[PDB]
């Protein structure tokens, strides 16, 4: 189908960042206090955008 | 073509050659920096090259003596072999 | 409570080819450089031997710049503090006609 | 096993064969070959190489002096 | 691929040297229109102890 | 505490990158688009022309 | 010559592979996550990728370093210079005379030496 | 009544610092600045990017010129060496022999 | 003699390998840095920052 047809033309595009992406969410899921992560849990559960809280 | 073969000119003849040459390219180093207006404290800085490879040739040329004829070297020219008439062991001379 | 660990590097030298063959590797090795690296490599006239790029391949971290030539220079340096440390002179040389070993 | 320069023995005190049997053939013959042989291969083999280098040894040296002539 | 398409032309018309390789005649003009040494051969192969451990040396002769 | 929220709001990015994506196109193919969509998306825009002259 | 020896259990190897497996289950036990703040692009099949889901046992490492996590960033800047040096290099304009006359790393020039 | 020089407990708690160290607290502590500033990452690239760079300006400008001019320029034409060494067009963009 | 010749083998074995594997691997990278210079789409951390060096 046309879908496959997009999907294995778009396969190599898309996967460029995937490695950094994956990785930097790693680092963030490790390195960073799991208070904060709740906090963006809890943020975005309340519609908000933490990053710009965040920043704010 | 070419042929792997002897020396063309003897030993002597060659080192007193080279040492021919070389004081040819030394004299010109010389003749050149005296044109150039150096001193001798310059000129040796110049020409010591040329000095080293002419001592060098002439250190070459009074190190080798051409061999005495005896019965062993010429018994050892009509067996064509390399043969030293002053050894009384060979290889082990060198530890005796 | 005498030992040799303690009290003497010799005897316990002695006691141990262990301790023998490190110096024997270390003779063996320098007298593999006196036999076949010294003059080959070391000596002046065979230190040209550096600028072949087959048989020294960037031991200068390049080709060798031959227009340049470090190796002559340096050396021709040396030879002149040689010089008037013996205050030889320059000209003595060309003064020299060698004989040949007639017949 | 099969080592070098070794050679086992019977209760006869003869040796056992390893690869060849050589002991059918009469004390004569086997002196004859062995009368000649030694406990030396490679040397003999220089030997030869050497004296056929000598046969064929060059004497351009001597042809220059004129010992030829 | 624009500079690779300019050199490409300047290559073809011989005003640059081919990739890779040292061309004589442009080092020349070069040389002569800066005004610098040319390009001479400044190694020395008879040197002594240079080609020692060279099965097939070269053989020194007056040209 | 801005760094740890830094790092923690990563997943929350990478994986709303995806959410924003998808809402765009529905928003885009239904017609279903609005003032803010409008502003969002020029603002988007904008940005996007400064680092496509970044990257030139 | 007949010595009759009874087995060592020490010369058998029945540990060696147990241990590195220990080994690698230590390290695999820190790739253990929280569901919260977890995200991971898959391919586009939908399927997992292979680095993907092991950076988070890396990183957990990396945080209990002393000193190469604060360290070893500091050779990564240097990517970026030779990024951006590549591109400065890929357009600049040079002289046609120098080129021609020092051509840098070009084969048969009798300076060099071929 | 020890007959032996007695050591201090505070002697004895500073030795213990010098040789209660494990491999890998020299291996790894040592090996991310040897490794970041060796021959690999810092030290090697410049030291290696260097060579590349005075053959490019002795070749094309002159060591002594080079030397008359200003830090400035100076610095100017050893980026534009680095820069043509760093693309090799010669070796088809390749650092290989 | 063959314990001679068994060193000797052995040290270039290891000379050898140790040479031509890092050659080969740096050769390798360097024609992908050749490949992803001349395409900056692919001029990225494609694998990981850490994947491929742990790897
Ligand atoms: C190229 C190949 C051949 C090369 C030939 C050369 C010519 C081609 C030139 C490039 C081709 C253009 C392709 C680029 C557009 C693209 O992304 O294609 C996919 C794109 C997605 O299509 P899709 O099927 O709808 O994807 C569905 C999901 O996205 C599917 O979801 P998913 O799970 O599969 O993920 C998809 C992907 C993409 O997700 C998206 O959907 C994004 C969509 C973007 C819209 C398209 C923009 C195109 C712009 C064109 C200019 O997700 C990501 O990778 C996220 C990327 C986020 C950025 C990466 C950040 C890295 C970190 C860097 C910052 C670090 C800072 C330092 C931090 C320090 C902390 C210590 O295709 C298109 O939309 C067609 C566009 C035309
Ligand atoms: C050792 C025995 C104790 C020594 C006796 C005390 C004494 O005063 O010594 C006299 C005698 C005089 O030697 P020198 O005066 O002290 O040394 C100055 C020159 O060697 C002087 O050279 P030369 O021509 O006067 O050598 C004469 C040579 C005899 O030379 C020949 O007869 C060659 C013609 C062979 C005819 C077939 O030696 C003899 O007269 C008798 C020994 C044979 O000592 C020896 O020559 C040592 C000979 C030991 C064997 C070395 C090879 C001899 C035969 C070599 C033939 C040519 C080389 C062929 C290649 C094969 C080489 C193995
Ligand atoms: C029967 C004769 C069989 C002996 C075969 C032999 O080779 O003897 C010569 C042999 C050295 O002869 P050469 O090296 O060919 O001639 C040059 C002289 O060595 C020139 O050296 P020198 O005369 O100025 O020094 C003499 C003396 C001075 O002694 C002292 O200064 C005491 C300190 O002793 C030595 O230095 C020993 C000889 C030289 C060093 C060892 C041999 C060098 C071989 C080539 C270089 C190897 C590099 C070794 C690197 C070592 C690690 C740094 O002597 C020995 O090495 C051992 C002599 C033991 C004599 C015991 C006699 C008692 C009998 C009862
Ligand atoms: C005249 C003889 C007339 C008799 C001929 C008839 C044979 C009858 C049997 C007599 C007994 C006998 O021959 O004992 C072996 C006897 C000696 O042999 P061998 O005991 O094995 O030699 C002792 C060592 O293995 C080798 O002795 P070596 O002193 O020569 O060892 C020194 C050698 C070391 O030799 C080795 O250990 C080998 C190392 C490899 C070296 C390879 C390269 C060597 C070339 C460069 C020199 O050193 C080197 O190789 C220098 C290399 C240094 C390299 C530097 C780096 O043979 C001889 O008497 C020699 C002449 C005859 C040989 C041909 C034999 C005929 C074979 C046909 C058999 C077919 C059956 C016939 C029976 C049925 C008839 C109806
Ligand atoms: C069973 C019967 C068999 C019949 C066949 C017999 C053939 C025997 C072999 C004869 C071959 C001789 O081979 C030939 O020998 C001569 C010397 O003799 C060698 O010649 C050598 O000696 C001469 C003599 O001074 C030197 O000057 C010369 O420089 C050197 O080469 C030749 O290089 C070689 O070609
Ligand atoms: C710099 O900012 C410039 C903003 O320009 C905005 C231009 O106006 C675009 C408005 O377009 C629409 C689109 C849809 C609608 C609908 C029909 C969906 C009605 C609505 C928004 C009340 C739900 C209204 C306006
Ligand atoms: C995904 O798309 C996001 C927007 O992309 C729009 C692309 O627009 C093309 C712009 O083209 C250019 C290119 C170069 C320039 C110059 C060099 C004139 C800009 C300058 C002078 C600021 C560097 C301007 C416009
Ligand atoms: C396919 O490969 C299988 C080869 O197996 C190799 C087995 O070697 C394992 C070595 O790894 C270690 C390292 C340390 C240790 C301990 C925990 C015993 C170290 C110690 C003494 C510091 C506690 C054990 C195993
Ligand atoms: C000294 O010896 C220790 C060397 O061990 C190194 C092991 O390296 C492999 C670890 O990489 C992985 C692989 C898989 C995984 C997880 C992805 C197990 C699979 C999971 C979490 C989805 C179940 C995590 C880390
Ligand atoms: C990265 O670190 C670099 C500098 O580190 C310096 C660490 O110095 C700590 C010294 O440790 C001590 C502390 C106290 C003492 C005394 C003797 C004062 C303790 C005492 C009085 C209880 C015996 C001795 C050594
Ligand atoms: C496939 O294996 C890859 C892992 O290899 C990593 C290489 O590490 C180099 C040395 O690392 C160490 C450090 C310490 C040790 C221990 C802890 C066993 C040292 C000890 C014996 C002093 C406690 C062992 C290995």
């Amino acid at each position: 189908s046309l879908a496959k047809v997009w999907m294995y033309a778009s396969w190599i595009p898309r996967g460029i960042p995937k490695a950094m992406a994956n990785e930097l969410s790693s680092a963030a899921a490790a390195l960073a206090h799991p208070e904060a992560i709740a906090r963006v849990a809890q943020l975005e559960s309340q519609g908000k955008n933490p990053y710009r809280v965040a920043r704010a | 073509s070419s042929y792997t073969g002897a020396a063309l000119a003897p030993k002597s003849e060659r080192l007193r050659l080279a040492f021919e040459e070389k004081q040819k390219d030394h004299q010109k180093c010389i003749e050149e920096a005296k044109g150039k207006g150096l001193k001798k404290d310059e000129l040796i800085d110049a020409c010591a090259w040329t000095h080293r490879k002419t001592i060098l040739a002439l250190k070459d040329w009074f190190a080798y003596r051409p061999p005495f004829q005896d019965r062993r070297s010429k018994w050892a020219e009509y067996c064509s072999i390399r043969h030293d008439s002053g050894s009384w062991l060979g290889w082990s001379q060198k530890f005796f | 409570v005498y030992t040799n660990w303690q009290s003497s590097y010799t005897r316990l030298f002695v006691s141990k080819p262990w301790m023998w063959h490190p110096l024997a590797w270390m003779t063996l090795s320098v007298g593999i450089w006196w036999k076949f690296g010294k003059e080959s490599l070391c000596n002046e006239r065979s230190f040209y031997i550096h600028t072949h790029p087959k048989w020294a391949p960037h031991k200068f971290h390049t080709v060798y710049n031959w227009s340049r030539d470090p190796i002559k220079w340096t050396l021709a340096e040396q030879y002149a503090s040689i010089i008037r440390n013996t205050n030889t002179d320059i000209e003595a040389v060309l003064k020299i006609k060698l004989p040949a070993n007639a017949n | 096993g099969e080592l070098s320069e070794y050679v086992e023995v019977n209760e006869k005190g003869m040796p056992k064969p390893q690869a060849l049997s050589l002991w059918n053939m009469p004390y004569a013959k086997r002196r004859a070959l062995t009368k000649f042989a030694r406990g030396v291969r490679w040397q003999f083999i220089v030997l030869f190489i050497a004296l056929y280098n000598f046969k064929n040894r060059d004497d351009s040296h001597l042809l220059r002096r004129g010992a030829y002539n | 691929n624009l500079r690779v398409e300019w050199e490409k032309n300047m290559e073809i018309q011989k005003k640059l040297h081919p990739s890779g390789l040292w061309s004589e005649e442009q080092a020349f003009a070069a040389a002569e229109k800066l005004g610098r040494p040319k390009a001479g051969h400044p190694m020395r192969v008879f040197e002594d102890g240079y080609q020692q451990f060279d099965l097939k040396p070269k053989l020194f002769d007056p040209d | 505490e801005f760094w740890q929220m830094y790092l923690a709001c990563w997943p929350y990015r990478f994986r709303n990158t995806v959410v924003e994506w998808e809402t765009c196109k529905a928003k885009v193919l239904k017609g279903s688009v609005d003032l803010q969509d409008i502003v969002d998306l020029l603002y988007l825009l904008a940005w996007a022309y400064l680092f496509w002259i970044l990257g030139e | 010559a007949a010595p009759a020896e009874k087995p060592d259990p020490a010369l058998d190897a029945t540990k060696a592979l147990p241990k590195a497996l220990e080994e690698v289950e230590f390290f695999q036990s820190y790739a253990v996550r929280r569901k919260t703040g977890f995200h991971l692009f898959n391919r586009a099949t939908g399927s997992p990728t292979i680095v993907g889901p092991m950076f988070y046992n890396l990183y957990n490492f990396v945080r209990i370093g002393r000193v190469s996590k604060y360290v070893c960033w500091l050779s990564l800047p240097l990517v970026f210079q030779r990024m951006w040096m590549k591109n400065r290099a890929t357009g600049m304009e040079y002289d046609i005379d120098l080129e021609n006359y020092a051509p840098f790393e070009a084969k048969k020039n009798p300076m060099h030496g071929h | 009544a020890p007959l032996y020089p007695v050591l201090s407990q505070a002697s004895l708690y500073k030795r213990h610092f010098f040789k209660n160290i494990k491999l890998f607290h020299v291996v790894f502590y040592v090996g991310a600045p040897c490794v970041t500033f060796g021959t690999a990452a810092w030290s090697g690239s410049n030291r290696n990017s260097r060579e590349a760079i005075f053959m490019v300006i002795e070749e094309r400008h002159g060591w002594d010129n080079f030397k008359k001019l200003s830090s400035h320029q100076q610095g100017v034409i050893m980026q534009e060496a680095a820069q043509e060494s760093l693309l090799a067009r010669n070796k088809g963009e390749l650092h290989l022999p | 003699m063959n314990w001679l010749y068994q060193m000797i083998y052995y040290g270039v074995r290891m000379w050898l390998v140790f040479v031509l594997h890092s050659f080969s691997l740096g050769s390798f990278g360097e024609l992908i840095t050749v490949i992803t210079d001349n395409n900056l789409i692919f001029n990225v951390f494609y694998i990981g920052l850490l994947g491929l060096g742990f790897i």
